[PDB]
């Protein structure tokens, strides 16, 4: 499913990803197309943090708008 | 107060600044868009003030007396049209499309939306389309904020949200007063002066979260919001409507409309709450002792808008596609009712009695959440 990841400075990154990935195999992932560590990055889908290790299925779809934060 | 008082006295205004005789408007159905543009822009300001007489020739079931009532309508739904690439429009709400650059002439079309616009409030009729609560709140110069993005954009509030609720310096997060600006390659650009250098802090979190908001719901339709109001103030000034809300100048533009609450209970959805829950029938309760006048500013409280679908609420539309009207269970009695007109959704809290329900409810459509 083709997901966008946003930021509050206005830029997107559309990353191809499965229902099954998980938070820090997302995050993983933003590391070979915007270049940060994983560990700075802090994803966040709906008005709650997404915690590494959990699977995008829980938080739940095509086409959604996750946020990242830099640390 | 008293919308009624409010409307009756911007009517008077109007007729004090209206003009003798009349001037003839004629337009065919067929390019209504295009015939209305070359005809208001072939007026000044002062010949668009006296009495509108529009006429289409040639269309049986219309006369030579007036036919503006029929005009305001048609054309209304024509200004959605997204051929003409100014508005993008949810298929069977005006949000401008930032790719109206598409049309070369597209502001010059903008100031004759302003003009329609301005025309429909000072000649007394009313029209079959709206724009958005941030928008009549340009219209009204009143402060655009987070409030009113959770509307155009809910994930990018629901970020903003964490923000504000959550700690950002014992996460250490790293966000500057600045955002992306682009034609070619990307470039910052400052919300504050030298903001790209200045660090969000829990001290200016809330200007940061104001500055952000105020640039994502205005960040590509400036030059746009700039012509559309060229065009309206040259026709009403907006100093007339200073003493209405974005509420009460939806209703002003698009008239009462009698809402059905048989169709409004049998087409609505419950979150966390049952049809035969005490509050859920305390509501439809206080639904049918509430006058029509309050009926419209709970929808608008709940959905953004008092205007319905042709359909009825089974067609009703949110921001991702269709959703029904939902009423959540949410918090204790102890807290004011909320609302998120993305699902059109009601977060009501389990109160304790009837007049409790009543109190807060009637209370928050009138004061408005804050």
């Amino acid at each position: 499913m083709h997901i966008l990841v946003k930021t509050l400075r206005g830029k997107t990154i559309t990353l191809e990803v499965e229902p099954s990935d998980t938070i820090e195999n997302v995050k993983a992932k933003i590391q070979d197309k915007e270049g940060i560590p994983p560990d700075q990055q802090r994803l966040l889908f709906g008005g709650n943090k997404l915690e590494d290790g959990r699977t995008l299925s829980d938080y739940n779809q095509k086409e959604s708008n996750l946020y990242l934060l830099l640390r | 107060r008293d919308f009624k008082a409010k409307v009756q006295y911007f009517r008077f205004w109007c007729q004090q600044l209206a003009m003798p005789q009349h001037i003839k408007i004629t337009v065919t159905r067929k390019t209504l868009f295009e015939d209305s543009f070359q005809q208001i822009m072939s007026f000044s300001p002062q010949d668009l003030r006296r009495r509108l007489w529009v006429i289409f020739p040639g269309e049986e079931g219309l006369d030579y007396g007036g036919v503006a009532r029929e005009w305001f309508f048609l054309l209304s739904h024509e200004v959605s049209n997204p051929m003409y690439c100014l508005f993008e429009y949810a298929g069977k709400c005006l949000q401008i499309n930032p790719a109206s650059y598409i049309n070369p002439d597209h502001l010059k079309y903008f100031r004759f939306i302003g003009r329609f616009i301005a025309m429909a409030l000072f000649h007394g009729k009313f029209i079959d389309t709206g724009f958005s609560l941030p928008f009549y709140k340009r219209i009204l110069n009143k402060p655009v904020g987070l409030k009113d993005l959770e509307s155009i954009d809910p994930e990018f509030y629901n970020s903003l949200i964490w923000v504000k609720e959550n700690n950002i310096e014992e996460c250490d997060l790293e966000m500057y007063f600045s955002v992306d600006k682009e034609l070619g390659e990307i470039k910052s650009h400052d919300l504050k002066p030298n903001g790209g250098n200045i660090l969000v802090t829990e001290e200016n979190k809330e200007e940061y979260i104001r500055m952000v908001a105020e640039w994502r719901l205005s960040r590509g339709v400036e030059e746009q919001t700039q012509a559309f109001f060229e065009g309206f103030n040259e026709i009403l000034p907006q100093q007339y409507l200073q003493y209405f809300d974005a509420k009460e100048l939806e209703v002003l533009l698009c008239g009462m409309q009698e809402i059905d609450l048989n169709d409004w209970q049998r087409h609505a959805i419950y979150r966390r709450y049952a049809r035969t829950s005490k509050q859920i029938m305390w509501f439809w309760q206080f639904v049918k002792e509430i006058d029509n006048e309050k009926r419209m500013r709970l929808l608008q409280f709940v959905t953004g808008t008092c205007r319905l679908p042709v359909g009825g609420f089974a067609d009703l539309m949110g921001s991702n596609g269709p959703q029904k009207f939902c009423i959540e269970k949410v918090g204790k009695e102890n807290w004011l009712p909320r609302s998120h007109t993305c699902f059109n959704r009601l977060d009501l809290p389990p109160y304790k009695s009837y007049e409790q329900l009543k109190e807060k409810l009637l209370f928050a459509i009138e004061e408005t959440e804050g």
